[PDB]
């Protein structure tokens, strides 16, 4: 079929990702409006409302039934390229699509780096405190 | 909505 | 980077398939020229010069320096859709790309049916012969 | 060239 590292790229997989979504017809953020905005449902015990853009990897929760996933998406990560893409996936050029997947993989990397950075900082401050206590 |  | 089943669509990959291809500069069928025509090297013992179309899976051997791999592809298998692809690759469309990959998977299936038929007929010839010597 |  279509390689399953690349599926986030098509709405159908994205909606499919919403196994249980609190919001539904009558509400502005349905799994369809969500996917259409590039969100994925990555639920957990502590937060099973958690959605994440498949492109820029921004995560967010505490959704409200009247939030519109698109403006909620511009007002949080404005630099998302996916937002700039106004054409259906199938009408994308292989070059365009490849450029896109590039930028994605990069954004993934930046996210993981930011993460490692914070983790390290925390550990840094722990160790420092300890050694200060010993003073 | 709010950032994790 | 690209997903493995789909590499063959990429010229440089096809080219990279030619290892100890004897027809080198000066020749009409260079690995470059073969690739641009869709072939892949899949050499064996009896037939070290064996080349296969990736799209229609047609196979050809008995190569000679003057051979124009395009014109042999046209002559031997006229019906292959790859021959109709004028746009290189990355300027193609994802829609276009996946129609292509469908015909490819179809053609793949036609091929294994054909081989299955051939093994079948071989075995038949064997039992036939074997009944005759018993008659 | 010829078919296999
Ligand atoms: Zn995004
Ligand atoms: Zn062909």
């Amino acid at each position: 079929t279509l390689p399953p590292a690349w599926q986030p790229f098509l709405k159908d997989h994205r909606i499919s990702t919403f196994k249980n979504w609190p919001f539904l017809e009558g509400c502005a953020c349905t799994p369809e409006r969500m996917a259409e905005a590039g969100f994925i449902h990555c639920p957990t015990e502590n937060e099973p409302d958690l959605a994440q853009c498949f492109f820029c990897f921004y995560e967010l929760e505490g959704w409200e039934p009247d939030d519109d996933p698109i403006e909620e998406h511009k007002k949080w990560s404005s630099g998302c390229a996916f937002l700039s893409v106004k054409k259906q996936f199938e009408e994308l050029t292989l070059g365009e699509f490849l450029k896109l997947d590039r930028e994605r993989a990069k954004n993934k990397i930046a996210k993981e780096t930011n993460n490692k950075k914070k983790e390290f900082e925390e550990t840094a401050k722990k160790v420092r405190r300890a050694i200060e206590q010993l003073a | 909505a709010r950032t994790k």
